[PDB]
């Protein structure tokens, strides 16, 4: 019962009844733009890779 | 005389081997350009 009503008393000193609208969207976009910047540049390099890969070989 | 026969080929092989060069070239250009750009502004 101690630890209940202490628990109780700890919510009435920290509710007011809003929303609290921060968020951290923005960091999130981003870094994935930069992933997917960073897949771009892995495809083109693939390609790159077979036509040098293509000409060695005659 | 035989000569000439023989110069053709490596002219012509020499030939194709600039032009498959050409295309990895433009290839590797076109993937610069790409990444100048989408990096210019990522800020």
């Amino acid at each position: 019962e101690a630890e209940l009503s202490a628990q109780i008393r700890y919510l009435t000193q920290v509710a007011t009844g809003q929303p609290h609208e921060g968020s951290s969207y923005s960091s999130r976009k981003d870094c994935q733009m930069a992933l997917k910047r960073v897949d771009y540049a892995r495809l083109k390099l693939s390609d790159v890779a077979r036509t040098c890969e293509q000409m060695l070989e005659n | 005389s035989e000569e000439r026969r023989e110069i053709a080929e490596v002219n012509k092989k020499l030939k194709q081997k600039n032009q498959q060069l050409k295309q990895i070239m433009d290839q590797l250009r076109n993937l610069i350009w790409d990444i100048n750009a989408m990096l210019a502004m990522r800020n």
